[PDB]
């Protein structure tokens, strides 16, 4: 009984590998050989956001591309006005080991979580300007690693349960649970149409999930270590993935295989965060070597270097209009680049 | 002419002392400029240590420059410029000793009040090390302004006991820093075996000696040889003080930039 | 322009609050607290007061933060690097319970040998010492540990064996020492013991910084 | 028992997926990048009058 299913799984894996090989006729680099390079890209620090007292582990932009939320080890969230370098809110947290933070697309709520196994929802716009815990989401049996709002009422969280969950904030219940990972899920990325999302876990695999149906559409492999960051392409038909093997990879949903690899011999440190520009031509990646590298997403070439930080660049972020890039680091500073 | 004029209770005169002072002070001024650049540029070593080191080096550089340019008197008459340079030298070297006492206080914060965060900020450090000298120089000038300048050199006056306005603070700081130095050496010798388990005994002696000498040059205990300069009977002590204290900037540069791993790393990264 | 001034004033108030807590942050000492359900961890915490829980208290005007990891293990780099700024690891063990001593030793070996916890000290508390005197002279630790040498009915031999067993689970490059105390969870001297061990650890760090080479 | 059956069923759903050629996918990514290059402030820097930073 067990042997037959074990052999069946191997046959199915071989069939999937054969289909992926059959769909691979011409590499992305070969097709993009004739596209001219983007050239050297120089970005300068426009703003430096100071005020955090410990390592910044997370950061998220707003839909207005002006407001910014950041999370640090000192145990609080700060809402920043990036245009004017003004602190709009400073929200103390019950647990100081926060690892992720989310900003609702409406701008009315922020989320955070970490080793406390809770996704805490804060209402930014209450009566007389008091920020309080709107909802505490419990049900994860491991540390919560990422969270992204779908709307003001539902949110997707990833944890160390090797599972992801879709929540209903009004009821505080897990509407849908996404299972199938074998390692701790470290990253999430919502598709632009909010219908799909990809998750990267500590099993060198990325899984594409359907929010409504709660099933794994596709599984992507190729990495050799723990996937720390993941992000869709702007059109939603592809996504990028950074891991601890000092390698970024670009995966196509429809081709269901890796397209091209972003790596260099001089880079040996892990990748903490990845992000795309507004057109998808640039792949920005944050590294443990205190630096952020800009990659030509179509030619796998280092377009530029963001080298203003003194410790581990732990998070990146590109605004919706693509104007600026925010880099968070372990030196308790956020820098805005153009 | 000689560096021992800062401590001497008489007019010391020796061409050898003057030549030693000039050569050593030129080398020390070069090394102190390097020290200021290192302490202002090397980011990884920034802290209270580096702040006190930098301001001590600044005070030593300014004092040594004023000493090299204007310690000699011409014509045998005490003019206004002689009083001005006497007061400036008094302020500069008293500021250097105040920053040395701040070195000692920080060392106390390291080895006695071990827990960090209980200390003085940069503003308070600057206020102490630059305003206590201002207070002492102002009070001394208000009481006895005629004590600034001599017909031979432009440095205080030993006839009325005015040199003790510089010696007394120096003596107090030296005794306090000696106490904290002995405490630091005792704790360091107690804990070296735990810190470095497999560095043997000869290298133990070498490392302990180098660390103790670096702290000695920080704390100003090398100026204790100048407290016993009253007559020609102390030529050996005078030469010892002059050699050890004209090379103080060079020794500080060696032991706190060339013997620091982070400074060497930043130097390699710069080239 | 009306709203801009109000926004700047609100930012200034937030900055003042952050500056007020910055001095506390730069002066805070963090300790990991690890223990099982039989280790008397709850009684120990209650005596000093008189998911992961943070306990804030002060000993001799020094702010301390004990981080109680309630049996949660992750063996991942992120979970361990969340605790890369602690000065010490406090480990409570039920010294009487010989049947669960191997599990405690295995947990100790898994935790203290991580690369993140290099250059942090270990404070090892062997609780239930009064219960050892009862259990010693009744059962033999050789029945659980065949490598034991000495008199199993002697308390000093058993205590030395326990401390040696915990010390041997630490791999090479032991930069910081291991502190062991034979105490009870209701003892009133425990806070002073932790204070002295942490002070010694920080003195070790300070003198190593004073080291020129 | 249940885990092996679930893994086999999930791999069956993964296998029966309409895949396309990687040439077409690369062409689509190229077309998207070329169609929006003028709308990328990071790729094409904006004049300082229209830069809010």
């Amino acid at each position: 009984e067990l042997d037959q299913l074990r052999q069946e799984a191997e046959q199915l894996k071989n069939q999937i590998r054969d289909a992926r090989k059959a769909c691979a006729d011409a590499t992305l680099s070969q097709i993009t050989n004739n596209i001219d390079p983007v050239g050297r890209i120089q970005m300068r620090t426009r703003r430096t956001l100071r005020g955090h007292l410990a390592k910044i582990y997370a950061m998220h932009w707003g839909t207005d591309s002006r407001l910014l939320v950041s999370a640090s080890q000192d145990g609080k969230l700060i809402i920043w006005d990036s245009y004017t370098t003004n602190k709009v809110h400073a929200i103390p947290l019950r647990s100081s080991w926060v690892m992720t933070c989310a900003y609702a697309p409406s701008g009315n709520y922020v989320a955070c979580g970490g080793l406390d196994n809770i996704c805490s929802i804060y209402n930014l716009k209450t009566r007389e300007g008091n920020v309080r815990v709107s909802r505490e989401l419990a049900g994860h049996t491991g540390y919560l690693s990422c969270c992204r709002f779908l709307d003001d009422n539902q949110i997707v969280t990833s944890s160390g349960d090797t599972t992801c969950a879709l929540w209903d904030i009004e009821t505080g219940q897990q509407t849908t649970t996404f299972t199938g990972h074998t390692g701790d899920v470290m990253s999430l990325s919502l598709a632009p149409d909010t219908r799909l999302f990809v998750s990267g876990a500590c099993d060198a695999s990325a899984k594409l999930w359907d929010v409504r149906e709660g099933m794994c559409r596709q599984t992507f492999t190729g990495h050799e270590s723990d996937i720390n960051a993941i992000c869709f392409f702007p059109n939603g038909n592809a996504f990028a993935t950074g891991s601890d093997d000092a390698t970024c990879r670009l995966f196509d949903l429809r081709a269901d295989q890796e397209l091209m690899t972003y790596s260099h011999d001089n880079i040996i440190c892990g990748i903490t965060s990845v992000s795309f520009s507004k057109s998808g031509r640039l792949l920005l990646a944050g590294y443990d070597d205190f630096n952020c590298n800009v990659w030509d997403a179509l030619k796998a070439d280092r377009a530029g270097v963001l080298a203003g930080h003194d410790n581990r660049v732990s998070c990146l972020g590109v605004t919706d209009d693509g104007m600026a890039v925010a880099t968070g680091s372990w030196d308790s500073f956020l820098k805005i680049w153009n | 002419s000689s560096f021992a004029i800062l401590m001497a209770h008489y007019d010391v005169e020796d061409w050898k002392l003057t030549l030693i002072t000039r050569v050593g002070l030129a080398l020390s001024l070069f090394c102190l400029l390097l020290c200021i650049l290192t302490f202002l540029l090397v980011r990884p070593i920034q802290g209270s240590r580096t702040t006190i080191h930098l301001h001590l080096c600044i005070c030593l550089f300014v004092g040594s420059t004023i000493f090299l340019a204007g310690i000699e008197n011409e014509g045998g008459q005490v003019g206004l410029r002689c009083r001005l340079v006497a007061g400036l030298l008094h302020y500069c070297f008293l500021a250097a000793f105040c920053w040395m006492s701040l070195e000692g206080l920080e060392l106390y914060f390291l080895v006695v009040r071990v827990f960090q965060g209980q200390g003085l900020s940069t503003r308070w450090l600057c206020l102490i090390g630059y305003g206590v000298p201002l207070l002492i120089v102002g009070v001394s000038a208000a009481i006895y302004s005629k004590g600034y300048g001599r017909p031979r050199y432009c440095w205080l006056d030993f006839e009325q006991g005015f040199l003790w306005s510089f010696l007394g603070p120096v003596t107090f700081i030296i005794l306090c820093n000696a106490v904290i130095f002995v405490t630091t050496v005792w704790k360091l010798t107690q804990k070296f075996s735990e810190i470095n388990p497999d560095m043997k005994k000869l290298k133990k002696a070498r490392a302990l000696t180098i660390t103790a000498i670096a702290q000695l040059f920080l704390l100003g205990c090398t100026w204790v040889f100048g407290l016993f300069i009253f007559d020609d009977r102390s030529l050996v002590l005078t030469y010892v003080f002059t050699i050890l204290n004209c090379l103080q900037g060079a020794f500080l540069y060696l032991l706190h930039c060339l013997l620091n791993k982070k400074v060497r790393e930043e130097y390699r990264k710069w080239a | 322009s009306a709203e801009d001034k109000a926004a700047v004033e609100r930012s200034k108030m937030i900055d003042k609050c952050l500056s007020r807590e910055k001095t506390y942050v730069k002066r805070l000492v963090k300790i990991l607290l690890l223990g099982a359900d039989n280790s008397g961890k709850s009684t120990f915490l209650k005596q000093m007061r008189i998911g992961i829980h943070e306990y804030d208290f002060e000993i001799k005007n020094v702010p301390f933060k004990m981080v109680d990891v309630g049996g949660q293990r992750s063996e991942r780099k992120r979970w361990f690097e969340c605790f890369d700024s602690v000065t010490s690891i406090l480990f409570l063990v039920d010294s009487s319970d010989f049947n669960r001593l191997t599990e405690s030793l295995n947990d100790f070996e898994t935790i203290v040998n991580n690369r993140v916890f290099s250059n942090v000290s270990i404070i090892l508390f062997l609780n239930k010492t009064d219960l050892l005197e009862e259990k010693v002279q009744i059962v033999s630790i050789k029945d659980y540990f065949l490598e034991f040498e000495g008199d199993p009915h002697c308390l000093r031999d058993v205590q030395k064996f326990l401390v040696e067993c915990f010390r041997n689970k630490r791999r090479d490059q032991q930069q910081k020492p291991l502190y062991h105390h034979f105490t009870t969870a209701i003892n009133t001297e425990n806070a002073r013991l932790i204070f002295r061990d942490v002070k010694d650890t920080i003195l070790h760090d300070n003198l190593k910084q004073l080291m020129l080479q | 028992i249940a885990q092996a059956r679930k893994l086999v069923e999930q791999l069956k759903m993964e296998a029966n997926i309409d895949r396309i050629k990687v040439s077409k996918a690369a062409a689509d990514l190229m077309a998207y990048c070329e169609a929006h290059a003028k709308e990328d402030p990071l790729l094409t820097p904006v004049p300082a009058s229209e830069n809010p930073f």
